[PDB]
């Protein structure tokens, strides 16, 4: 029981971080330092400055749900 | 330019026996865009939509349904062949359209004539947040 | 003892579960000679088998209900029962050794920044530099408080942010 | 439909105008610069959000900005 | 497939269909009121976390279920 | 024709080895974001982007071939070696039936000893399942003497092999002329490497390794036996085994090869002691092969006026729908060697799926039917070769079309006319998979439906609305009565498994006739449904690689580019190279039920221990009932089979068990790299670079988030590595651990 | 049945939260007004928070895989 | 020489150098004190 109970705190402070980044970066990054003007769902800014796939603050909450469900499972 | 070359519609086209990546019911129903060039002797070139095709002595004519397809063109024969191409837009109500050198010299030189659009006077961000234009469109309008 | 947990000394299960991988090995040495090579690598497997159990018994440990060693890791329940090499010791043993690695790593970053081209010294590595800085890093602790107490080791809003 | 704003770091470049195909910009004059050049905008109808404007802009951050919005037939590059 | 495989290829294929529907001899008489595109970026990572998260549900809830009620303990 | 070398064209010297990036103009610079270092070992091997001078192109690759040998060859001698200090081949030489392989036995630290499981033969170690051992006998190797010369042989050619790449590079290299000889390679290479080659191994069979297997099959202790040479030295002994040797050669030079029927044979089937082919069949199949490759070595026109010419050949076939047919061809393959490239490794791929095919129903080897795993590891092997292969022509054959692809040369021709018609043919491949998918896999979830309502005669199945594959039946029956009127010579049919009777060794079967029903004909149709589709992945990002309809200039973009952008409601994936990407996926879902139906089919209905009443079968013969249903397939095959792998804790068997898990970690990890994207891990870096920035430990090589493609590419990377290592796990431990 | 539906859900609502949470600070957030004050204070220093978090989600991560992984060989 | 000793001095070559000294230093404090896990 000892350890699943730290296994389960794993899911707790790492989907915490997926959420937590994609409210206080959507503002803006340094990748993207306007996103507020665009909207919370876009899909990218292009491929320019190395790639820019997955910033939105959707995209945070997209890939929490993974370990919302990983976690609760 | 000194004047809008009009359209002249009966033009050789070149030697190409055809494809499938060519126009749709999108052309007859709603517009499709034609572009023109001049050549000084026969040569080959690669198409946007499909393989190659033989160029023929003076002008030459195509039918497109996008205008990426003759700008595709544009860039090829500019730096390959060192060409001068202008095409058009045609509706189907049978109104044209002179689009790309509009001024007669290409974009990415300037002339005196133009007149700015869309140019802000700050630097980019600089801009109000969305709260202040919550309740209509734009932030950066 | 405490939590509920017996010695392993005194149980039935840490001696069972002997019992039991003991003659596993010795229905597998049946098959061999006496004096062939597999023979001896069984007996020796043996030797070690007979050794960990009796080790495991001899430090005191903890066996549960299952026969297995449990840990223990409040310092306070640790010291007062004999029970602190488990969890307790070895955390000071790995901290020691984690912090070398940083305070080498640190001064390596920060002298090659003092340089031409510090870019190259990432990819092609100054032996020489590194092999001094990894001797040189036994007393780790004391430069760390060193360099707090002094205020050179961290930098002051001369960092990039975002907004 | 998209958007398209050029803002006051821009520097004459005219790389951006060089990558669109669609020949959404166009250079300006301007007395801002040393170059003595600007970008514009004037037909964003043709515009189709791919984004090679902002690729090629060399700035610390970005005198041309494409914000994407409400869709068409030309901004969706349907051939049909 | 909508998390892994992404919109460029489908287009490609999609302007494909479209060219058979209006070359066949009798179906191009029948034509579509709105064009034909691929699903969006954002609405395929939508898309793709329904068609996983309810997997992820229906499979745990039959195993939940029939585990426990098969051996009633 | 002729000869054609430089002198002294490189130094040799450690110089660039100090400075990594040389051959690029952009890596020269140096790192200042870590992104260089992923490019600097993708980059490598690309010769083609390095320069564009061909010469100098062909010179990298004829000397990094070199380096492919010599690699090979110390793997080679590895296995010889480690198969002569490190085995038990001398005891299972003495009773193959009853003893198991072994060549990888294990040091005694942590654990770790367990592994080294009781083989038998006064030995313990790893059970292998690469069929060296059976490979050792069919040729004549009774001692371990042999095998250590045969190592240390292959070290010795391999640093000639090694010394040839530098000597045929950075001291006299080949021109381009040289290479452009082509006419001279095929007959080089038919006539002398797969001619010679041929014949020299009849040599072998025919001198040394029939008498030795005749001796081993008749009881005869490996020790007692001859020496291989003392068969070429005494006329008097082979001819007490064969008597048609005491001619010595006048049956030859007199044309009358009769004589020679003792050991030159066509008898076909199997042998009853060994449960593999005759060797006296395999020294007359490669005796002819090579007469035949040998006359196909002096076709073409190299020097001396005779012979064809391959272009001549290539502008004279030409027709009247093609047009201008296979015309400027030559001028392609001798210019691009992706081209080629292309072409090789889809036939190359082809041919290993053609060996694992041709290899269980007509076992070469002697035992090998009778070791299952063995039997199993081979066909899972080079299959799965043969789809990376096959895959690699779809990618270096886009290539060819975006960069070594010119129109001038190509006008109304072949490559040409199919662009000009391919939107027809990704339309009409594109139906074929629907239906297939409708009509094959619709017709499992009927059968699942139907027996969860209670209305199993609904169902598709041999007590039911039976779909007999009617072909192949009349194909196997056609091939079964060969002998008696198609092929009158022969003794028997060229394998059990058209029809005959069970070969029964050590109390095992190695081969018995296969029977066709109503699961067998949905899963050769499912197989079909996987091939036209992984078909449509590869052929539609060749034909749209340099243009399309979205993006008219995609050549320009390049071969591996992510995107052109948002616009277009979208343009991800769009390039050749994520057509690859995606290709692989579903040859993966490919062969892995090409796998699954090799291993339950022949578990159910081949493989099993003989006893006095018939055949008992691994798993009863649930193939035909079970297989119709998808949950059959989750229960009777996955279920089932997986107990030999869960329970392998505390026995030799038991890094299966860790493998197995393991390659389920490396799988899901996989995930994370296909559904993300780069964007949230830039910024992520940004706030962990502010805390190694706090405290002055920061590197001058910035943290980069890793490109697009290659987050891609790192994802079907741990993604197959993941879902082949399971089933190498899952097979290996179900097949040892028999049953 | 009644422990999974409920903590499912509650997965599912608690990242509803920051993600509605994350809406906030592009439509609904005025810098100028909340100076000084605990929301910007906040949102001043989030690349602390950001990398503090991450170092447990690792923390938990290796030492938690690496003793079932020990007790897995 | 000078440029051998630099190629050696790269990131892999030391990096591979490293690795055969903890590994081989974690596995000979294995073989011989054997199976280690409460210091004493
Ligand atoms: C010691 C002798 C020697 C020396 C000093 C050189 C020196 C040089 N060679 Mg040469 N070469 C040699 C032997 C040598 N070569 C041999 C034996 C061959 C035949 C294979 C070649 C073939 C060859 C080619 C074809 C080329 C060179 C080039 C070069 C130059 C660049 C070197 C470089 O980038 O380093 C690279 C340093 C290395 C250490 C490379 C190691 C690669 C090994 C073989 C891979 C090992 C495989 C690995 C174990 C598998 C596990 C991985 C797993 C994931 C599967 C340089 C002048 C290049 C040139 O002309 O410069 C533009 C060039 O194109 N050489
Ligand atoms: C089993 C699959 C799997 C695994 C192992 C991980 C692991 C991780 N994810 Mg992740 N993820 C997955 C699936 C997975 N994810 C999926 C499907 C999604 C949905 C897209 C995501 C979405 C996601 C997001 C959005 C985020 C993560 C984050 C993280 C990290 C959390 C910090 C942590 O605990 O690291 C320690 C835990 C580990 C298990 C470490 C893995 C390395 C081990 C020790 C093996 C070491 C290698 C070994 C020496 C052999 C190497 C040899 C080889 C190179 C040849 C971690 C690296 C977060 C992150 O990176 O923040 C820090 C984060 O923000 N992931
Ligand atoms: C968060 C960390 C943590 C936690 C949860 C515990 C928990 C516990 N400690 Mg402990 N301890 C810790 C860190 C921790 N310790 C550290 C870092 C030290 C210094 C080495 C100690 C030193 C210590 C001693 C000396 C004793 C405990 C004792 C105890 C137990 C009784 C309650 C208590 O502490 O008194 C109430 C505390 C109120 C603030 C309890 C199990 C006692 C014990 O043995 O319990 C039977 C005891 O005598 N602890
Ligand atoms: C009878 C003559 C002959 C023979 C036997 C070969 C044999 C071979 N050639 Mg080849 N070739 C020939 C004539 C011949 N060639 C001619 C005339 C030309 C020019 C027209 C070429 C041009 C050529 C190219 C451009 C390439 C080959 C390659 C190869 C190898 C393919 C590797 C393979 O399939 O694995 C079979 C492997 C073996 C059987 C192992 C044996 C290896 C030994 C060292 C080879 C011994 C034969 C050798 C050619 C004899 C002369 C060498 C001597 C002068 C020192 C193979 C060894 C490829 C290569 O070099 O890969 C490394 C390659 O890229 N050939
Ligand atoms: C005869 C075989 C052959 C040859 C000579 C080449 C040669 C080439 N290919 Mg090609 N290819 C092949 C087969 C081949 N390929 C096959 C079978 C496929 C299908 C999978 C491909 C798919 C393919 C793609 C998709 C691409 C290439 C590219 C390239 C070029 C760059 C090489 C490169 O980046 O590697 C340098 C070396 C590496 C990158 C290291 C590879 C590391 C692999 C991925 C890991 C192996 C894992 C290991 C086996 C198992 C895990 C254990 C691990 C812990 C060690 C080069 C011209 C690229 C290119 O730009 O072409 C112009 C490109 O984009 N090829
Ligand atoms: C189980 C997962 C799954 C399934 C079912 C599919 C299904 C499909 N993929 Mg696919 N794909 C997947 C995962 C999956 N994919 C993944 C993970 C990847 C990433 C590599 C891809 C990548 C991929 C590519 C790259 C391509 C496909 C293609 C296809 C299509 C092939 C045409 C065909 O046979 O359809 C026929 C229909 C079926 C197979 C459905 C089976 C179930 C039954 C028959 C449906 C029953 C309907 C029911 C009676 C009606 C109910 C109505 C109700 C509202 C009342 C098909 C739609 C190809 C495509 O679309 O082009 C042709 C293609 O090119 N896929
Ligand atoms: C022979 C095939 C081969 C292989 C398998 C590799 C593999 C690698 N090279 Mg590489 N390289 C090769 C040939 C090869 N190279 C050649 C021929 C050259 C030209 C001389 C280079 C030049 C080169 C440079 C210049 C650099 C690499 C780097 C790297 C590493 C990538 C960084 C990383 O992921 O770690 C990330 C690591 C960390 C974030 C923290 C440090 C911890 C590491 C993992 C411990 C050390 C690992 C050790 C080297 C593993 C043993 C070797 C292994 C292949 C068996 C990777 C291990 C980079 C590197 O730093 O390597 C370590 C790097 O900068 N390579
Ligand atoms: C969180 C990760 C973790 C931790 C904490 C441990 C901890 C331990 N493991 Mg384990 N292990 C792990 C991951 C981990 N392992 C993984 C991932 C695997 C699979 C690769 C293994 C496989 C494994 C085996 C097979 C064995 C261990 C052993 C050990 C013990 C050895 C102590 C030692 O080296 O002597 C002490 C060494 C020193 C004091 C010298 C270092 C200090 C320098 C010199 C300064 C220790 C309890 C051994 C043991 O005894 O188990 C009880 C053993 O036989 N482990
Ligand atoms: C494996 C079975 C697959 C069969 C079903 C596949 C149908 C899909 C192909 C349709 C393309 C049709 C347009 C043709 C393209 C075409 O117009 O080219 C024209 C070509 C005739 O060429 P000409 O003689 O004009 O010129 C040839 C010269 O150009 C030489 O280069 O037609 C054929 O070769 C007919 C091919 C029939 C192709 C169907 C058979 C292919 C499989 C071969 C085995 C068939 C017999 C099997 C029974 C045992
Ligand atoms: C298959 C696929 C498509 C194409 C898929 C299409 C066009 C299917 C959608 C249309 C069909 C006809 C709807 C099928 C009906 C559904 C089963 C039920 C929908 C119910 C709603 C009405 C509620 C994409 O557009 C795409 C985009 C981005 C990433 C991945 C993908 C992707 O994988
Ligand atoms: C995780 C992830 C990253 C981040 C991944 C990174 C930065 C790679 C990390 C590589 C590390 C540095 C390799 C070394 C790992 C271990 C340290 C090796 C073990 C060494 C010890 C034994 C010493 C992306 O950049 C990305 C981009 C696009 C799509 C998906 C993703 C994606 O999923």
């Amino acid at each position: 029981d000892f350890l699943v109970h730290h296994a389960i705190a794993l899911g707790l402070h790492t989907t915490t971080l997926i959420l937590v980044k994609g409210a206080l970066d959507a503002r803006g990054s340094k990748l993207m330092p306007d996103k507020k003007d665009f909207g919370y769902s876009f899909p990218c800014d292009g491929p320019g400055r190395g790639g820019t796939c997955d910033i939105s603050a959707y995209d945070a909450f997209y890939l929490a749900v993974f370990w919302m469900l990983n976690t609760i499972g | 330019p000194w004047k809008q070359p009009e359209l002249d519609p009966d033009t050789p086209s070149p030697i190409f026996g055809g494809s499938t990546g060519g126009l749709l019911r999108k052309a007859q129903v709603e517009e499709f865009y034609v572009i023109t060039w001049e050549s000084p002797k026969e040569q080959i070139f690669e198409m946007p939509t499909g393989g190659a095709a033989i160029m023929r002595k003076g002008p030459n004519l195509l039918k497109f349904a996008r205008k990426e397809q003759c700008m595709a063109l544009t860039t090829q024969l500019r730096s390959k062949f060192r060409q001068t191409p202008c095409f058009y837009r045609v509706y189907a109500d049978g109104k044209v359209q002179y689009l790309h050198p509009k001024d007669g010299v290409y974009p990415e030189k300037v002339n005196a004539g133009r007149v700015g659009v869309n140019q802000n006077m700050r630097s980019i961000g600089k801009n109000v947040d969305p709260i202040k234009v919550v309740k209509f469109t734009g932030s950066e309008p | 003892d405490i939590a509920g947990l017996t010695p392993c000394s005194e149980s039935k299960a840490y001696n069972k579960l002997e019992r039991k991988e003991l003659k596993v090995l010795d229905k597998r040495l049946k098959q061999y000679e006496p004096g062939s090579a597999p023979y001896l690598a069984l007996q020796a497997t043996k030797e070690r088998t007979e050794n960990r159990f009796k080790t495991y018994a001899k430090q005191g440990l903890l066996c549960g209900n299952d026969g297995l060693p449990h840990l223990i890791s409040d310092p306070g329940l640790a010291l007062r029962f004999n029970h602190a090499g488990e969890v307790f010791i070895p955390t000071f043993g790995f901290l020691y050794v984690a912090g070398y690695i940083g305070h080498v790593g640190r001064q390596y970053i920060i002298l090659s920044k003092e340089d031409a081209k510090p870019t190259d010294k990432e990819i092609i590595l100054d032996v020489p530099l590194a092999l001094k800085l990894a001797f040189q890093g036994w007393a780790w602790p004391l430069a760390s408080i060193q360099e707090l107490r002094n205020g050179s080791l961290l930098e002051k809003d001369e960092n990039i942010t975002v907004s | 439909a998209h958007v398209v704003k050029i803002y006051d770091t821009c520097i004459g470049c005219t790389q951006c105008v060089r990558a669109c195909p669609l020949d959404v910009l166009e250079m300006v004059p301007w007395d801002g610069c040393k170059a003595a050049q600007m970008a514009s905008s004037p037909r964003t109808e043709d515009c189709v959000g791919c984004k090679r404007c902002e690729t090629a802009c060399p700035t610390d951050f970005l005198s041309v900005r494409v914000y994407l919005g409400n869709e068409s037939t030309r901004s969706l590059g349907l051939a049909y | 497939m909508f998390l892994i495989s992404w919109r460029g290829y489908w287009q490609e294929l999609i302007e494909t269909l479209v060219w058979a529907h209006e070359k066949t001899p009798l179906a191009n008489l029948v034509y579509w009121k709105d064009k034909p595109v691929a699903l969006s970026i954002v609405q395929a990572r939508l898309v793709g976390l329904a068609h996983f998260s309810v997997g992820y549900i229906f499979t745990y809830a039959a195993f939940l279920i029939a585990s426990t009620a098969g051996r009633f303990g | 024709v002729k000869i054609a070398v430089d002198r002294n064209p490189v130094e040799t010297n450690f110089e660039k080895w100090a400075k990594p990036g040389h051959f690029s103009r952009a890596l020269a610079k140096g790192p200042n974001t870590t992104t260089w270092i992923w490019n600097l070992h993708a980059d490598a091997h690309d010769f083609d982007n390095h320069t564009s001078d061909l010469e100098e192109i062909s010179r990298k690759v004829f000397s990094a071939h070199f380096g492919q040998l010599g690699i090979i060859l110390i793997w080679l001698s590895g296995m010889y070696f480690h198969g002569a200090r490190f085995s038990n081949y001398e005891g299972w030489l003495s009773d193959p039936t009853h003893i198991k392989p072994s060549a990888q036995v294990v040091w005694p630290i942590v654990g770790q000893e367990i592994l080294n499981g009781d083989v038998g033969g006064g030995f313990q170690g790893i059970q292998i399942t690469s069929g060296f051992f059976q490979l050792w006998r069919a040729s004549g190797i009774t001692s371990e003497l042999q095998l250590y010369s045969t190592a240390i042989g292959g070290l010795v050619l391999a640093a000639a092999c090694f010394f040839a790449g530098w000597f045929h590079y950075h001291k006299a290299a080949p021109k381009l002329e040289w290479f452009q000889n082509v006419e001279s390679m095929l007959n080089h290479h038919l006539a002398g490497l797969l001619g010679l080659g041929s014949l020299a191994w009849a040599g072998h069979q025919i001198h040394v390794s029939l008498p030795v297997n005749k001796l081993l099959d008749a009881g005869v202790d490996p020790k007692e036996i001859p020496l291989p040479h003392e068969f070429l030295l005494n006329q008097s002994i082979i001819a007490d085994l064969y008597p048609s040797f005491s001619k010595g050669l006048a049956p030859f030079f007199t044309l009358n090869w009769a004589e020679y029927s003792d050991f030159l044979t066509f008898k076909g089937g199997l042998n009853p002691v060994t449960g593999g082919l005759w060797l006296s069949d395999t020294a007359h199949h490669h005796l002819a092969i090579a007469v035949l490759f040998l006359v196909a070595g002096h076709q073409y026109r190299t020097n001396w006026g005779i012979g064809h010419s391959i272009k001549d050949i290539l502008e004279s076939h030409k027709g009247p729908f093609t047009g201008n047919g296979h015309a400027g061809l030559y001028e392609i393959l001798t210019t691009s060697w992706h081209a080629q490239l292309a072409i090789n490794l889809a036939l190359f791929g082809s041919l290993s799926i053609i060996v694992a095919h041709h290899m269980y129903a007509m076992p070469p080897y002697p035992y090998l039917a009778t070791d299952y795993g063995t039997q199993l590891s081979l066909f899972t092997h080079h299959m799965w070769i043969g789809g990376f292969c096959v895959v690699g022509a779809g990618a270096h054959a886009a290539i060819f079309m975006v960069r070594d692809y010119d129109p001038t040369n190509n006008y109304n021709n072949l490559l040409d006319r199919v662009i000009r018609h391919r939107d027809a043919i990704i339309s009409h491949l594109n139906w074929v998979s629907i239906f297939l998918g409708f009509h094959s896999f619709g017709l499992y979830i009927h059968n699942d439906t139907m027996s969860a309502l209670g209305r199993p005669q609904d169902m598709f199945s041999d007590t039911a609305i039976q779909l007999q594959p009617v072909f192949a039946q009349w194909i196997q029956n056609t091939h079964f009565t060969a002998p008696q009127l198609t092929a009158p010579n022969a003794l028997a049919a060229t394998s059990l498994t058209w029809g005959g009777d069970v070969v029964a060794v050590g109390g095992k079967v190695a081969m018995m006739p296969i029977a066709l029903g109503t699961s067998d004909f949905l899963v050769h149709h499912i197989h079909a449904f996987t091939i036209h589709v992984t078909v449509l992945i590869l052929l539609k990002g060749v034909l749209f690689a340099r243009s399309s309809r979205l993006i008219p200039d995609k050549a320009n973009l390049g071969f591996r580019f992510p995107c052109d952008g948002p616009g277009r409601g979208g343009t991800c994936q769009v390039s050749a190279w994520d057509h690859v990407f995606l290709g692989l996926f579903w040859m993966y879902n490919s062969l892995s039920i090409v796998i699954f139906h090799f291993s339950w089919k022949m578990q159910s209905d081949v493989w099993g221990t003989v006893t006095d009443s018939g055949v008992s079968h691994i798993t009863g013969g649930n193939f035909a009932q079970s297989a119709n249903t998808i949950n059959g397939w989750l229960r009777d095959f996955l279920w089932a089979q997986s107990s030999q792998v869960i329970q392998s804790y505390g026995s030799a068997l038991s890094a299966y068990g860790l493998m197995f898990l393991g390659a389920h970690f490396v799988w899901a990890f996989s995930l994370m790299f296909l559904f993300s994207g780069r964007g949230y891990w830039q910024e992520l870096i940004e706030s962990i670079v502010w805390a190694h920035n706090k405290l002055r430990v920061a590197p001058s090589i910035q943290p980069r988030a890793l490109s697009i493609t290659q987050g891609r590419a790192v994802g079907v990377a741990h993604y197959l590595l993941g879902g082949i290592a399971t089933t190498w796990s899952f097979f290996l431990a179900r097949i040892i651990a028999v049953g | 049945s009644l422990y999974t539906h409920h903590q499912y859900i509650a997965g599912f609502i608690m990242c509803g939260a920051f993600a509605h949470g994350a809406i906030f600070f592009i439509r609904d957030y005025d810098p100028e007004q909340n100076k000084g004050n605990v929301l910007a204070r906040v949102l001043d220093h989030k690349e602390a928070i950001i990398s503090h978090l991450s170092w447990v989600s690792l923390f938990l991560g290796f030492h938690t895989l690496g003793l079932y992984v020990h007790n897995d060989v | 020489m000078k440029d051998f000793t630099t190629y050696l001095s790269t990131a892999p070559v030391v990096g591979l150098g490293w690795a055969i000294f903890t590994s081989g230093l974690l596995i000979e404090i294995n073989r011989f004190f054997p199976d280690p896990l409460v210091f004493s």
